[PDB]
């Protein structure tokens, strides 16, 4: 199952992941695609945030699902 | 300046590995951002090797 997250510039990106896979290895799958850590990077989707302790299973998530990122901040 | 983007961009692009220009989403990304290193890099590597 493959699943594209949203940038704070609105570039979607494109990554294969599990959804008994947790949250913290989804962002580590982001580190080295971006190149920013994980722990200055949120996932938000629905409307809830989702916490590195759960899953994207926990939240009902399936490849051709758009997951948001919002963390780490560049100016003021 | 002092140091560019531009051999590592253009060298992934050309015949090496994704590096800058290169590492996945990062091909495009290194001009659609704001450094100007960076802007080069798509613009005069994915704009030029894509086309030509």
């Amino acid at each position: 199952m493959l699943i594209k997250v949203k940038t704070l510039t609105g570039k979607e990106i494109e990554i294969d992941i599990e959804p008994t896979d947790k949250v913290e290895r989804i962002k580590e799958r982001v580190e080295e695609k971006e190149g920013i850590p994980p722990q200055q990077q949120r996932l938000i989707y629905s409307g809830k945030q989702m916490n590195d302790e759960k899953t994207a299973a926990d939240y009902k998530i399936l490849g051709g699902s758009v997951l948001h990122l919002v963390l780490a901040l560049r100016g003021g | 300046g002092g140091i560019r983007k531009t051999r590592e961009t253009e060298r992934l692009r050309r015949q090496l590995l994704e590096v800058f220009w290169g590492q996945d989403h990062k091909v495009d990304f290194i001009l659609q951002r704001e450094p100007y290193c960076r802007d080069i890099n798509q613009l005069s590597e994915a704009l030029l090797s894509l086309n030509f």
